[PDB]
């Protein structure tokens, strides 16, 4: 079937991505976004050019075979398209439509995943294709052009358990300089699921096209983003509309990719990750917080977090 | 068997330690001092007391959101 003519989904517009693309579409050589999910439809015409690495960690076995890394569910393909669908004549367009993606398959065809597989996936995003975290020994991993580590790890998934080996891996990612982004969860709970709940991870809640928080969105997130009626890529070489904090997550990861790409383009370095409390323009998370559209009551609140991410303003903050 | 994840002091642990209790090694992490192991459910308490073992944790589940 003939591909449909390109449209910009409402959520891409909401997070103020299109005005950034004249500065960068995310296609800065050193920047990769690792999406830990159900895999990817790696030949999708609106994704293929941005799929830089395709791997699987299912059952505790690292595989780089296309057959093993391919998406048997659809969710990963959707998430990836929100971040990085190509700006061209077909389909949709991602927040960062030129960013390299590492698709790391940690969830099976059912969309279920073991924590062990997820932790292996995070390890793989740090190690990159070359199997080595920090080749030159300088302590610089994310943002080091000699290494192939991802700069963003995006986890549109969650569970109730807090395990120390998993947290240890999250800590390794953080110390590598990797911004970690995760869905808050879809149970209408008072706080985010794991790994979103870790201090080193940006928890993302979901808003609808009326700027209301989705009723399912777990509360006390760090930021929020479009997560209801989200059109994106879907297998096979097609498109689908979904809801969930899994759909909000990639919008944030895309914004981070734009920030880091723009910052590297200008300065030849990346910004530090930052912390939940940061309200400066000196870290990624600080920039996300200060530029977010503060919905609901003034200030951080349990529904929106700091607010709805806005790529245009974030990138200006980064480059200012 | 069940699948668990063992945290260790790498300098005080050798993965062969777990074989005598029916364990087998699934994955040795490169970036954290831990190993994913398949073992008899009855042997979990045994792992906890092995040289270099700091913690044994169950393999939990996450789902797509
Ligand atoms: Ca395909
Ligand atoms: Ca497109
Ligand atoms: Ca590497
Ligand atoms: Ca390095
Ligand atoms: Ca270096
Ligand atoms: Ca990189
Ligand atoms: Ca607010
Ligand atoms: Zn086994």
């Amino acid at each position: 079937s003939t591909q449909p003519a390109q449209t910009i989904p409402w959520g891409i517009e909401r997070v103020k991505a299109p005005s950034v693309w004249s500065i960068t579409d995310g296609s800065v050589s050193v920047i990769q976004v690792a999406v830990l999910d159900t895999g990817v439809d790696y030949d999708h015409p609106d994704l293929a050019a941005n799929i830089a690495w395709c791997v699987s960690t299912l059952r505790g076995k690292v595989s780089t075979k296309l057959r093993d890394c391919a998406d048997q569910n659809g969710h990963g393909t959707h998430v990836i398209g929100t971040i990085a669908a190509l700006n061209n004549d077909i389909g949709v367009v991602g927040v960062a439509p030129g960013v390299q993606i590492y698709s790391v398959r940690v969830l099976d065809a059912r969309g279920s995943g073991s924590y062990s597989d997820i932790a292996i996936g995070i390890e793989q995003a740090i190690l990159g294709p070359d199997g080595v975290a920090d080749k030159d020994g300088d302590g610089i991993i994310a943002g080091d052009p000699d290494d192939d580590a991802a700069e963003v790890i995006s986890m549109s998934l969650g569970g109730p358990a807090d395990d120390s080996y998993l947290y240890d891996m999250i800590i390794q990612a953080y110390n590598a300089g990797i911004v970690i982004v995760a869905a808050s969860g879809n149970e209408g709970a008072p706080s985010p699921s794991y790994p979103a709940a870790y201090p080193e991870v940006i928890a993302v809640g979901a808003i609808d096209s009326n700027d209301n928080i989705a009723s399912f969105s777990n509360r006390q997130p760090e930021v929020s983003a479009p997560g209801v009626d989200i059109l994106s890529t879907y297998p096979d070489d097609s498109y689908e509309t979904l809801m969930g904090t899994a759909m909000a997550t990639p919008h944030v990861s895309g914004v981070v990719a734009l920030i880091q790409a723009a910052y590297y383009q200008k300065y030849g370095k990346i910004l530090p990750v930052g912390t939940f409390d940061d309200i400066s323009k000196n870290t990624v998370r600080g920039i996300l917080h200060i530029t977010a559209d503060d919905l609901g009551p003034t200030g951080w609140d349990a529904d929106y977090g700091y607010g709805v991410v806005r790529a245009a303003l974030a990138v200006q903050a980064a480059l200012g | 068997t069940i699948r668990v994840i063992v945290s260790v002091d790498k300098a005080k642990f050798n993965p062969h330690e777990v074989l005598g209790i029916g364990g087998h090694i699934v994955y040795q992490f490169k970036l954290i001092p831990a190993v994913v192991v398949d073992v008899p459910a009855n042997a979990v308490g045994k792992l906890k007391k092995m040289p270099g073992v700091e913690k044994v944790e169950f393999d939990h589940q996450a789902v797509l959101l």
